[PDB]
């Protein structure tokens, strides 16, 4: 219903839908693509745009970096996240220490070609740094207006807490945002643990891999696609899940809930993506995409999302079998 | 350790969250009932109540169970304050004993409800 | 709910605006009235009185109106 | 009696009139008018100036900026305010998130061509941002150096009093001024609530449409002059209101007033402006001027102001019958 | 067993060697030596290299930073530390004064050609600076971004207690950090005192001399070796450490100790480097080299580490003699 909507409980304000640029930016596609990609998503509202330090070694950071600077788009229209943790193969080049976060956000915001970004993540946990030293960090780089805000990823409830009860403790900032997975195959933790998060801290959920990178689509139906993200070089990982025990049990069930994409008169992965958003405790879902194809089909998940009644919600967690009890 | 500050009106209480995971059918025992209570500006549960019943409130949950009234809380307040806080009817009636009332020097169910014959 | 800090000699306490707006013709129930005892530098209400007592004072007014000693 | 005094118990001096730039500069006037217009203040002793991005969309503050490098006058003899809510039609461009207080106040200081203004405001509440975030971001630019001081616009009690006990809790800066209107017509709020705000926490009035648009300047009895506020393209809102129950109420009520003026040997504007500055809570009225006849006379009230004795006070009470019980 | 450590508990990983730069940089050592040593160390993994203004009156710093800057190493890989207190011949360029560790580090920073290091020490204590003044400039100079860090450096228990204590007082940051001398004839406070500080508060210790100049090589055992330390300009104070009753009464049991080196087929500075090391209460060892040949001996002490039993560590105990009861 709503477009926009508040990140978690700050003022920051985001399309329910991002883009992000794992495997995609500066790798698997062009610039060509990317750019064509970004404005895509720019011109149909989408303001909320994802990417790493890690992804293809700083060179996704490099193409959004590029694209923004080539369209002139004011940087006050856009929210441009990052996430940082792994930037580098010497020892200090990773983690959640000081000497990373600042070095490692400096670095980010030279390849963006920016001044800041709007909200820097912990990317993962780092049980080697201490909290303090790590909120201090965060606390650090907004003081110095490198970022606006900071948030965590995967981390748990507890990490979230600490990190929250720290800031406090030392009246530093806490963290605005979880960026957390999930997808019909993965609800546990952005269904059970972070709205409790929510309503006592206000810590607001962004969403990665919708289509559990791309499984949901249906696509792998019959197997591995040609230049499918499982068939590229170094994603062995996914190939391996997707034709797994398991991995084979999901694609079962994408069968039974196509029928209900087509009653819907929508694709899978449009109800798959409206089916993130159809709990206010999601803030936005970061999308990705290989075409533009597959992007102007995905923003079409809007439309789907006052068809999702309570029936065919209660109809969906029947077939999956997976709702977590509470 | 997650620790949990609780501020009785100004009166600032600190306890460990397994202290009080230790009862949670009750009020702070229970996330979701305390949830209401809590304060994120401060990092602490307001409750706008009476300070000195607290201190004993707390101690039951460290103690393990023991619920003692303090000499300097009159019965009425105090036992309003064990109510508030969902300390459940068992705990209550230990200490209803303990304090000095006695209802029950009975067979549990002769006296009140009898007679089969209607008549 | 606005909350309000009253300091008896260093012992703070702590209350709902709306607690106190329950007897508005007591000193702590009055905004002209207490308006005197207002630190601005710390948010609070002081005053350099008897530390023992408030207690009850200030359960008056959460109790709906018991004052005992 | 005083001409310069604290804004609120801040140590900022402002002479109790300033000018504004709404509808004007940038707008209704031209640049060459602008000039004159602030080279007359300037030289009268007037040290005030404010102005808002929301304003002819950015313009008025190109315009003020412009005359301040002209003359350049010292910095350190001017009091610039600009108030900071509305700048721009994205979604990110609007409110007092963190994002849009530093993007917009930055924005704002660019077009000024200036390093920092004295005070800026939260142009109106935001109800999606928390007060935290809202406090943490002012007290942010002044650490900047992009502002000297932070003040509210239209803000309730309640809300000043959050921001000032926020501001106390965190350790952070509370606010010295609100920014509220006041008029014969428009009295409620700056007679009753802000002198209990100014008491207890220091909190200033800089008032603003101390002649109601031009209502009280009495130029509408017989309808819509040509060019005046109310015939401007986009001045419909106030149009209705000049000619509406309420409005010619008013105007009937401007007659009698007028009666009192010529005693006094002033023009009713200069009443109405020494009307506001009668009593010690107001720091400041904001002037606005479409012409150099209009301000030389509208600083004329200073000159009323001795002449205001209580007798002529409740005289003036009696006739607007709007006198609001405290 | 691990070639990295976290610096006490913060988040900073150091190499548990780190190559010195006291005596040997732009003094005794060419830059040309220097640029390999530190190469050598470079490629083998270590990643620390301590500093100080004092060293060769600043010029240790000068080719410090050549160095880096000739490398071209990337910023991240290394972890750079100077330390603050002896600056110059006037009386305000000495000490732990605000004003010392501003002008200093700045000195450094620009000598080093840094734009910051990684930790930055107070030299030695201060009698004359309140703890006070001095935690607020460490703090200060962290958050200016010229430090990552701050430590100590021959502070007492009860001085890093109170520092850390004052930090926790005022809400500013404690030091990560003491920079203690190790070496088996100088054990009492890496050794009783420090590992409390690191449990309680997690200070680290960072030893320095663990060859006790040079003396722990034995090569003093016939007396002062031409182009060894003992025979430079300026260090007669060591030529008499070293023929002295007491300095004799070492190197004797140097001869017992070099036993034990040839049973574990390494020299006799591996094992005492080594055993610095065998505790993981000590973060890094400092190495000095004057050669290319020390060095990469000395950087074998790591494969001595696993050979150090409990019992080779008693039988040691026994022959020094001077385990401190803890
Ligand atoms: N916080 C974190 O640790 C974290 C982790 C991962 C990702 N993220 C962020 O979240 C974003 C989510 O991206 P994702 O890769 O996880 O997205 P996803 O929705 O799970 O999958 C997107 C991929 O699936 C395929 N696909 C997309 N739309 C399709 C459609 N309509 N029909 C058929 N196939 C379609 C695409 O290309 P192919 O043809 O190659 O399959 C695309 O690369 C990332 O870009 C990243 O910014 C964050
Ligand atoms: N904080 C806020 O949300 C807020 C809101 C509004 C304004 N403000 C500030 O406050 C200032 C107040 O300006 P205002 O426009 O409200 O002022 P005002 O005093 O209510 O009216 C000024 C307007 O009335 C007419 N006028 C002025 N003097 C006159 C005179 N002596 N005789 C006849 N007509 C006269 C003028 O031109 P015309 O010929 O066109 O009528 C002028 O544009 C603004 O410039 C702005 O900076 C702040
Ligand atoms: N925090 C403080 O107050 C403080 C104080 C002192 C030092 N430090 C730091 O700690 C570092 C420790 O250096 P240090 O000078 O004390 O080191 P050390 O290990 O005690 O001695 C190193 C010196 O001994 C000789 N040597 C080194 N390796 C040898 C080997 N394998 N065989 C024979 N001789 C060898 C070398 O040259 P020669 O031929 O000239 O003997 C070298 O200059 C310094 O560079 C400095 O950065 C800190």
């Amino acid at each position: 219903l709503q477009f926009y909507r508040n990140l978690g409980k700050s003022g920051l304000r985001v399309s329910c839908l991002g883009l992000g640029t794992w495997v995609t930016f500066g790798g698997q596609i062009t610039d060509e693509m990317a750019e064509h990609l970004m404005t895509l998503a720019y011109d149909n509202g989408i303001n909320l745009f994802d990417t790493a330090e890690v992804y293809a070694a700083g060179k996704a950071e490099v193409v959004l970096g590029n694209i923004i600077k080539k369209k002139g788009w004011r940087r006050s229209s856009l929210v441009i996240t990052t996430k940082i943790f792994w930037g580098g193969k010497a020892e200090t080049e990773r983690g959640l220490s000081r000497k990373h976060i600042i070095e490692g956000l400096k670095a980010s915001l030279e390849r963006l070609q920016l001044e800041y970004v709007d909200v820097v993540f912990a990317n993962r946990p780092d049980p080697n740094t201490p909290m303090e030293e790590t909120v201090r960090a965060m606390t650090h780089v907004i003081n110095q207006g490198m970022a606006m805000y900071w948030g965590t990823s995967r981390w748990s409830s507890m990490e979230i807490m600490e990190a929250y009860s720290v800031a406090r403790q030392f009246n530093l900032i806490p963290p605005i945002c979880e960026q957390a997975e999930y997808h019909m195959f993965q609800r546990e933790k952005v269904e059970v643990q972070l709205p409790e998060l929510f309503h006592k801290i206000g810590v607001g959920a962004m969403t990665w891999s919708p289509l559990a990178c791309g499984i949901v689509s249906g696509k792998y139906d019959s197997g591995i696609p040609p230049y499918s993200r499982a068939s590229l070089k170094g994603y062995q990982w996914l190939k391996d899940k997707i034709l797994s025990e398991e991995g084979r049990r999901q694609q079962a069930k994408l069968k039974e809930l196509q029928a209900i994409a087509e009653r819907l008169g929508c694709t899978l992965p449009q109800l798959a993506i409206a089916w993130c958003l159809r709990n206010e405790g999601v803030s936005s879902v970061l999308l990705g995409a290989s075409n533009a194809e597959q992007l102007m089909e995905n923003i079409g998940a809007i439309q789907v999302l006052p068809k999702l009644s309570s029936s065919i919600v209660h109809e969906i967690d029947s077939i999956l079998g997976n709702k977590p009890y509470s | 350790c997650e620790r949990v500050v609780i501020n009785i009106s100004g009166l600032r209480f600190e306890t460990q969250l397994k202290t009080l995971a230790q009862f949670p059918e009750t009020l702070l025992g229970d996330p979701k009932k305390r949830m209401r209570y809590f304060d994120p500006l401060r990092n602490e549960y307001f409750f706008d109540r009476n300070r000195p019943s607290f201190d004993a409130i707390l101690y039951y949950y460290q103690s393990g169970g023991r619920l003692r009234r303090p000499v300097n809380v009159p019965l009425d307040i105090f036992s309003e304050e064990i109510r508030f806080y969902e300390l459940g009817e068992e705990a209550m009636e230990m200490f209803r004993e303990d304090e000095g009332y006695i209802k029950e020097e009975e067979r549990p169910l002769p006296e009140n409800e009898f007679q089969r014959q209607v008549w």
